[PDB]
């Protein structure tokens, strides 16, 4: 069981925005708390990452590219399980301080991506998806995203992913099952795409909005984010 | 050189 001992055990705790709920929902006032619950989130999630099983294997640039690429798409999966356990996919957990109604979807002028979160919130119902299924999925989509131009240490990563997989076939133990998580893990990507193409343009807007981005995502969005919406760092599917 | 980089 050791893999999953470890996944639970550096598991992160969920973490809050700071967001204002007694103010009224704007869009600057909801895209300053989710920037900075991205953060936050990012923080946790390098916290996390370090920690994983062979992850230490890798190019200390691939260790860091990989995390800045596949940031988004984790983040919108344990809001997947977040909104899922905690609201019943009727709401979007982002946060305790920070769940998303219907109003905040729209005056967040977010409302497309953020159906397709909630479908996927449902999806986490419909599937009966476990927690150590979540783990491993979850775990998985940080090795889902590369330059199509290979990594600086590509087979490491190759092998790497390779296991990780092994794992979720094992989680399982059937093929049914598979297609369908697999299917999910690839239903992350189009969003994480489309929030992408969202934070992207947010960020080259932001002066004019009145929306504060910290010092260090605008980085990933200007520099990391770009490189995946020019097609030079793809998702790697299982389908299709 | 980068932030990202620098945190890591
Ligand atoms: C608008 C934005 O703040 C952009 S960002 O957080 O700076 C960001 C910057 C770069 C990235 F690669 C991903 C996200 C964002 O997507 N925030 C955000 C915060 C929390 C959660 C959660 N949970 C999510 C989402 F993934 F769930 F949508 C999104």
């Amino acid at each position: 069981p050791i893999f999953l001992n470890v996944l639970e055990a550096i598991e992160p705790g969920v973490v809050c925005a700071g967001h204002d709920n007694n103010q009224p929902d704007s869009f600057a006032a909801l895209l300053s708390s989710l920037n900075e619950l991205g953060e936050r989130q990012l923080v946790h999630v390098v916290k996390w990452a370090k920690a994983l099983p062979g992850f230490r294997n890798l190019h200390v640039d691939d260790q860091m590219a990989v995390i800045q690429y596949s940031l988004m798409g984790l983040m919108v999966f344990a809001m997947g399980w977040r909104s899922f356990t905690n609201v019943n996919s009727a709401m979007l957990y982002f946060a305790p301080d920070l769940v998303f109604n219907e109003y905040r979807m729209h005056k967040s002028r977010m409302y497309s991506q953020c159906v397709r979160m909630r479908h996927l919130s449902q999806e986490f119902g419909w599937l009966q998806i476990t927690p150590q299924e979540f783990l491993c999925m979850k775990a998985l989509l940080l090795f889902s995203i590369i330059p199509v131009d290979g990594l600086k240490n590509q087979k490491f990563f190759d092998e790497l992913r390779m296991n990780y997989i092994k794992e979720l076939d094992r989680i399982i133990a059937c093929s049914r099952r598979f297609y369908q998580l697999t299917k999910l893990l690839d239903s992350v990507q189009p969003i994480a795409r489309e929030l992408h193409q969202f934070t992207f343009d947010l960020l080259i807007k932001s002066h004019m909005v009145s929306v504060d981005f910290p010092e260090m995502m605008a980085e990933i969005i200007s520099v990391q984010v770009p490189k995946i919406l020019s097609g030079k760092v793809k998702p790697i599917y299982f389908h299709t | 050189d980068s932030a990202f980089s620098r945190y890591y």
